[PDB]
């Protein structure tokens, strides 16, 4: 998964 | 000038068509009309560029993997550096939109924090592939943009504002991945989680903060 | 820019999911003048199928938005932008086919492969044609499929995966472009049966799954 | 799905 925030 | 209404319409179309370079060009024109951006506009710009830079970060991670697991090795290095050149161009495009239009014009605190957070994100993405002399400077830019955004976010936003929460998340990832400071990263994440404890959007970002803290320990 | 440098950067581009890159590499290979190995041929076909596939999908999204005001005129202009991209890609492939690929195919199986490609990209042109322009496109696709079909009948087993792929796309052409379900079903069914009678390795999964494919289309068409 | 051969 993504460490950083979901903004896509 | 062109019709910003049309531009926002084209960019919703481009989004549904999975054409994010298009989406970014539309929203960048919108931005280049010098007005403050509404909230819808703000987010469509950020989403567009998140995706544009995202495809390149993915491609870079994947080609790096291949390069380090292999004559062939040297062509994988040239290819990585081409993806890198592309990525730097996207990142400086965004960053100069932030310095030239978005940040100067941001009326509220909410927007100023959003935009300086973005500034931190894109100097971070530059850092992920930066040389090493022109890399400490890039890291510093990211740090200071996050810092500025952090202070403001303390003053004008509840510990539960999803934008301040997302800012704490990405800033902590910055400490972990870029500065290599699991300590500073873990304290920042937790201090933000515990401060958001007292005072369902913010819960998502809070869960992400926790998952990261668990993985880092 | 040697053939094998380009083939390797092409394979990297594929893994990276940068398909315009991969296609440009394989285009360079092709223009170098020489016949394409099975490896190259397949890399070419994959690259351009993804490049065009993105435009085909985007086109679909924006057409179906345009069919549901100044927003409607936005959708129209944007669809035409995507259309010009798609058309330019298709004609790029078709030039590569006429100039290098088809006039160099010494393997009969490759000759079938390339004519089927030609069928396919005229088919993609036909999905978006609008006018008296469209008949000539449809005729070019149908004629290229028919040439491929013909040759595959002389030089190929009914179980061969290129012969069956040719049969699937030909039948889809009849269904989607000529709106003729009877010919679509006949061609599909004839190929499935001439295959299921001759199964008696190592490309098995291909044949069978194409056969499954053929079956599926039949079920949705009958 | 689509009806044509999917060439990955």
């Amino acid at each position: 998964r993504k460490l950083s925030l979901q903004e896509r | 000038h062109m019709d910003k209404n049309e531009l926002v319409q084209k960019a919703k179309l481009a989004e549904q068509a999975e054409r994010y370079d298009d989406m970014a060009a539309c929203m960048k024109s919108v931005t280049e009309q010098g007005a403050e951006l509404s909230n819808e506009e703000r987010n469509l710009l950020s989403v567009a560029y998140k995706n544009v830079v995202g495809a390149r970060r993915s491609s870079w991670r994947v080609v790096s993997s291949i390069e380090q697991k292999t004559k062939k090795q040297q062509m994988a290095r040239e290819y990585r550096e081409k993806i890198e050149t592309e990525l730097r161009d996207i990142c400086n495009d965004v960053l100069s939109l932030l310095e030239k239009f978005l940040i100067p014009n941001a009326s509220q605190a909410e927007s100023k924090v959003f935009y300086l957070k973005m500034k931190g994100d894109y100097y971070r993405y530059l850092a992920e592939v930066a040389a090493g002399d022109d890399k400490k400077g890039i890291v510093d830019q990211s740090q200071q943009a996050y810092q500025e955004a952090f202070e403001i976010s303390k003053k004008e936003m509840q510990p539960t504002h999803p934008i301040r929460l997302g800012l704490a998340l990405n800033f902590s990832v910055f400490y972990y991945e870029i500065l290599n400071s699991p300590e500073k990263a873990c304290s920042l994440a937790k201090t933000a989680f515990d401060e958001a404890i007292a005072e369902k959007d913010s819960t998502l970002i809070m869960q992400l903060l926790r998952d990261n803290l668990t993985l880092w320990t």
